[PDB]
RNA sequence: CCUAGUAACGGCGAGUGAAGCGGCAACAGCUCAAAUUUGAAAGCUGGCUUCGGCCCGCGUUGUAAUUUGGAGAGGAUGCUUUGGGCGAGGCUCCUUCUGAGUUCCCUGGAACGGGACGCCACAGAGGGUGAGAGCCCCGUAUAGUUGGAAGCCAAGCCUGUGUAAAGCUCCUUCGACGAGUCGAGUAGUUUGGGAAUGCUGCUCAAAAUGGGAGGUAAAUUUCUUCUAAAGCUAAAUACCGGCCAGAGACCGAUAGCGCACAAGUAGAGUGAUCGAAAGAUGAAAAGCACUUUGAAAAGAGGGUUAAAUAGCACGUGAAAUUGUUGAAAGGGAAGCGCUUGUGACCAGACUUGCGCCCGGCGGAUCAUCCGGUGUUCUCACCGGUGCACUCCGCCGGGCUCAGGCCAG
RNA sequence: CGGGACCGAGGACCGCGCUCUGCAAGGAUGCUGGCGUAAUGGUCACCAGCGACCCGUCUUGAAACACGGACCAAGGAGUCAAGGUUUUGCGCGAGUGUUUGGGUGUAAAACCCGCACGCGUAAUGAAAGUGAACGUAGGUGAGAGCUUCGGCGCAUCAUCGACCGAUCCUGAUGUAUUCGGAUGGAUUUGAGUAGGAGCGUUAAGCCUUGGACCCGAAAGAUGGUGAACUAUGCUUGGAUAGGGU
RNA sequence: GACUAAUCGAACCAUCUAGUAGCUGGUUACCGCCGAAGUUUCCCUCAGGAUAGCAGUGUCGACCUUCAGUUUUAUGAGGUAAAGCGAAUGAACUUUAAAUAUGUAAGAAGCCCUUGUUACUUAACUGAACGUGGGCAUUCGAAUGUAUCGACACUAGUGGGCCAUUUUUGGUAAGCAGAACUGGCGAUGCGGGAUGAACCGAA
RNA sequence: CCCACCCAUACCCCGCCCUCAGGGUAGAAACGAUGCCCUGAGGAGUAGGCGGCCGUGGAGGUCAGUGACGAAGCCUAGGGCGUGAGCCCGGGUCGAACGGCCUCUAGUGCAGAUCUUGGUGGUAGUAGCAAAUACUUCAAUGAGAACUUGAAGGACCGAAGUG
RNA sequence: AUGGCCAGAAAGUGGUGUUGACGCAAUGUGAUUUCUGCCCAGUGCUCUGAAUGUCAAAGUGAAGAAAUUCAACCAAGCGCG
RNA sequence: ACGAGAUUCCCACUGUCCCUAUCUACUAUCUAGCGAAACCACAGCCAAGGGAACGGGCUUGGCAAAAUCAGCGGGGAAAGAAGACCCUGUUGAGCUUGACUCUAGUUUGACAUUGUGAAAAGA
RNA sequence: AAACUUUCAACAACGGAUCUCUUGGUUCUGGCAUCGAUGAAGAACGCAGCGAAAUGCGAUAAGUAAUGUGAAUUGCAGAAUUCCGUGAAUCAUCGAAUCUUUGAACGCACAUUGCGCCCGCCGGUAUUCCGGCGGGCAUGCCUGUUCGAGCGUCAU
């Protein structure tokens, strides 16, 4: 199975400049580094939980921090992007869980920011102080708010004591029947009605 | 390299159904057998267990975090108990971990 | 990148062929229409200015402020927020400047070659100079150092403060949201979407928790996701055109672009167009003074040069093919193989070595012992000791052996 | 017992022996002469005896026919990429693959990093789905090697069994009394399990697709240029002795 | 079917385009080791295919087992010659028995015996098959030869050609046309047939 | 019918080359062990298969490599080595670079293709330089005069012309 | 002539056409003289003459919950005459 | 009647012929100057044999003597003869027809453009 | 015997291979964003003391100004440079200029250096004639100004 039948060397595409776009890059990255100083490189982004069945076993960095996130971390939306926050009107929060991991994640990060007036000889109450403005920082956000546990961990001791039960009947039997219910809940339900209307008929 | 060629030597003498728009993540559940089982278990901690120093504790093994969905029975278990939480499980596996003296916790 | 040559499409099968997720690069969000400013068109083009403004107008068939679904409008509520002006210093771009032998000898026309003695090196990249030059010259490395211009970033520092705007929190209520458009049928085209794709034409032609989508047609009941028919926006991406620059296990004048040269030129064709060939004297023209012979081209002497066996036919100068000289063969082919001979022309081999016995010389690096040193730890070297029947060379003889070619 | 020709391989001893002071016994020595250089030997040209079709291609069974070749120099034709397959070498090994990217650098090199991902570790079925131990991972006959000499027996082969998925039949305990599918059989089936072997890379052969070893058609299509020749027409011009009837 | 710039049953120019050909031509050093082939079997034929067979590189397995284009022995086909019929009877007679080549078989991997079953078969537990156990190594049960094994992997050419002896089938006025085995050639030089694809000798 | 004789690459013996096969070779005085020693057999070859070597351009390493006291190239009735492809040297010419060994790499090896480009032969001093009636004398010029000029003659176009 | 014969991708496009049956366009034969073997009715030419026999799309009716299915009706041409 | 159309004959006429001969000019020839091309594996005397009906080279014979000039058309060479003719093609192209699939043009129906009133027939 | 043909060798021819060279190609990589009615790209014609071309330039024509460097250019001729300097140069840089006829090409045309129109200025006796010079005159569209047309709608 080759795909050589049209004209394939018009467009052949070869990567000899691999090296040459890794310094470019480099060099971007360091301008855009030495613009930004003192601030980080990036955003902030939240830990979301990647769908479908395959990868919902895994988190991963998202977009932005959701509108709740930003109002339960009391952090307003229109100053959010201003310091450093990516924010995502798109993404809702259906669950407590990954709202507070978030919402966690905000306050660490509003915890361990520092905040320079925008006049240095008019500070303000919501600015940080002189004295505590010089500090050891960081200028990597995907680095030092990382998903530190992608995943659940695959091991984890128990006592005998406290080994649970069981499902009662076998797990594959409860399988089968979980199965059984799902493909006939129709059925029941269809001579449940009829039934129903069998016995009103007949009382 | 043309030098190792035969063309410098040989110088001088010349079905069923139809699924539309089929998604792989649906049927996506990776299987591995109890003879597998304690491979997953850090090899120290499975040391230990296997000679006998932990009497009074029992091994919680997450196939999904190994990025396992289903235990399949092939091969034979120590006498352990080990809990095993998993999504699918054959008929021959759990039982294998019942006589082992596990059980087999259903997770989503 | 992977998904993936997979889902799927395909006469009589050759074949075709995505997408969601996932990892990464790069990330940045927003503006209108649909509202009455109605206690005041608050908006704007243009003209004239004394630079204060004043006019001609546009516009109410709607220019500003406010709102865009993430909301908002109205209330309640109590706190927060803001404007200008300097600015040390830093960065980008052209500019001045940078280390050390032309020391001695040989060859050579010329050292940049060989030998010796040095020196510089954050510079031993490259090129030039009469032959392979770190130190002869230009440059090369690194910190800087002169002078100039225009921008950007920026630690900080002076001042006005609330007329106004802005944010947060809560809420009874209100909460306008794009039409010949969506959608349907049909036709053409296209797609993996010839049952599930997109686009366009014709016909029909909407709705208000409505509409689109949920890849098998339909009805009924649900559910999940967005919110079309208005619009703007950097980056990561592409680049056989243009400009600047640096490189290569590439080609070395029939190669490499058609073109290394007054090459898209000369030349051809009515025209659209087609389209070559062609680089190298010598370090330096020092490109041959003068004489002689010829009408001249040129020739001969004589010169230049290191070389004319480099003479603007020019580095080197093969073959085909030609002339002269020398040798040979030839009664309707030559050429070739085996083997002698003749003539011509040649490569080797050999020239004496080794070992004894005498005689004559020239020196004690003879054996033993002692001390030091090194080693393979019992073998050696070094310093003293030999006093010449011992060791080492040389010179004359004599003897044995081995020595070239062809033969009996 | 004579007469003649061609040959002398090897290089201390070892052995078989005999006619045994030694030898003809597992391969030539001894004596002598001339010359010591073109004398032997070699190359070239030529004569002489004998021998000897002009190469390549094509064709079929082969010849013949036919095609190409005046001569010389330089150029000139199985390459590269992707994807498979068998074999070799290498690393790691139930794992393997750093190089999409990131870090770093004396800067297209080298060195370092890890998430995902690919392949392999499980198959079968159209699918829903289910998913590999009765036994020291079984019995028998061979089988290298080892053995305490009784046997243990690698790889592999033949054969009989066991297990998993698919097909057909029966239908247990139970029960959302209509679900569930145990148990037992019968066939083929699958490169299935039955004490993993793969992944990456190098080299070679072969296959597939690309111009695909090199040169060669009559062709097809897309966009342009010509009525200065010639054909017809229009407008405006020009030209054609002397006789006969 | 004339002419349309020496171009006309469809002008010229550039491009797609290095279009396609199964047809023609060509395809570049040396030495060494091996080394071929023409209906075997199936398919609708020609403008057809596979495929058997023959080869080379690697390996691997105990390169273990031995086998063999041969003879002999027993038994077939050819009873055909022949001898006799003072044997019987009358190529078709036979006691006996040809030449020529040719089929089958000739051991421990074998030979039987016994035991049972049978879903075979037989009147039938009867034969045979299936298994079971036992006996047979005293010579392993002709000659000659034996660097001759086997299984994989990968690769390649040729796979309805010519001539000839013999056998056999048909023929023609005469020539001859089919099959089977074998040998030679295509791939091959040498000595002799004065000479030469098919002859003789010998590679 | 008989006797002798001639000679093939056939047969016998001997030498040498290659291939294959079977042996030997470490308390190593021990070896390009990828070596060496002993023994036996065999030798044609198209299509085809495999192995080893020779040569060319370029790359890394190495030879403290060669070279203006002469690199490369070229010519050579001059030699040496190899079965061979080839390698090395001597002599002459010449003028600036080049080579050996081990790995790496390829636009790597020619007699043909009515091959491409360029150059050059025989043919061969040959075919030919024959339509349009035609030339001649003296002088000058000039190195040189049939085809330059002046004069002197002879002709042609013949007014739809050679005007 | 609201025509025929043409041309054009189309056009508020062009030609014939500054045309009108003694004209235009298309055929066949080919001066003059001679000249139409005899008779039809199979192919063909043309007749809006009756038919729905075939009968597209659109439209109409019935059933179904709908997708859909089933019916008539059905232009020209064909068919019949 | 007319004709560079095809055919048979008659008179005249003559080198068409018997049957050839002679003359002129220009060539060919020789000289001075100038100077190609085609073609060319190698070369060129024959006879007989050389299985494939072919020899120039082989075998066996005849033979066979330098270097040349003018002619000639037997052979070899020589025809844009790689022509023509025959045969084959996964052949190309032009042309024809109730060959196949389409199509320009033409024709017919419906929908839209498409409005205002009447009179009848139905539902 | 010579000549002739052929072979072998030396030298000389013919021819331009080989070797060495390379201000040139080819491929990759990095950086940058900049044409034109304020008249582009392209074309034509001219310009040097002595040039045909290539190169450069436009009647200010191998060029001018400005900045910088600091002593040339060169084939010939002719001049240098106060060298202690407003300064050579076929020098570099380049911000000011010049920039012929054309060309999207723009008064109408162009196979013509053809024919005009509008407004100024100058000269020749010149209110009239003649000549020269300068500035202008394309199309579509937008905003605005001004002058208009229409019973199209009205007020009066």
């Amino acid at each position: 199975n080759n795909h050589f039948r049209k004209h394939w060397q018009r467009r052949v595409r070869c990567h000899f400049d691999q090296p040459g776009k890794k310094v470019t890059r480099r060099l971007a990255r360091r301008a855009k580094a030495a613009a930004l100083a003192p601030r980080p490189v990036d955003k902030l982004r939240p830990i979301v939980r990647c769908p479908t069945v395959k990868y919902n076993r895994r988190t991963r960095l998202g977009r932005g921090f959701t509108l709740e996130e930003l109002k339960a971390a009391g952090i307003p939306r229109l100053l959010a992007p201003t310091i450093g926050i990516a924010v995502d009107h798109r993404r809702k929060n259906l669950s407590e869980e990954s709202l507070a991991a978030n919402v966690q994640r905000l306050k660490d990060y509003k915890a361990r920011l520092i905040l320079f007036p925008r006049k240095s000889n008019k500070p303000k109450k919501a600015d940080t102080p002189k004295d505590q403005q010089t500090a050891e920082t960081t200028t990597s956000l995907r680095t030092s708010f990382g998903v530190e546990q992608p995943l659940a961990p695959g091991f984890t001791e128990i006592s005998k004591s406290e080994i649970p039960a069981g499902i009662e009947g076998g797990a594959y039997r409860a399988l089968r029947k979980a199965r059984s219910d799902a493909r006939l809940v129709g059925v029941r339900e269809k001579r449940a009605k009829e039934k129903a209307e069998a016995e009103a008929n007949k009382k | 390299p043309t030098r190792f060629s035969k063309t410098r030597k040989h110088r001088g003498h010349v079905v069923g159904m139809r699924h539309f728009h089929l998604l792989r993540n649906h049927y996506w559940r990776p299987s591995i057998n109890i003879d597998k089982l304690w491979s997953l278990v850090p090899s120290d901690v499975r040391e230990q267990y296997l000679s006998g120093q932990k009497k009074d504790t029992a091994p919680v093994i997450d196939l999904l975090s190994h990025g396992y969905a289903k235990l399949l029975g092939k091969g034979r278990l120590p006498e352990i108990p080990v809990v095993v939480r998993a999504r699918y499980v054959s008929a021959e596996a759990e039982r294998k971990v019942k006589e082992a003296g596990g059980v087999v916790e259903l997770v989503a």
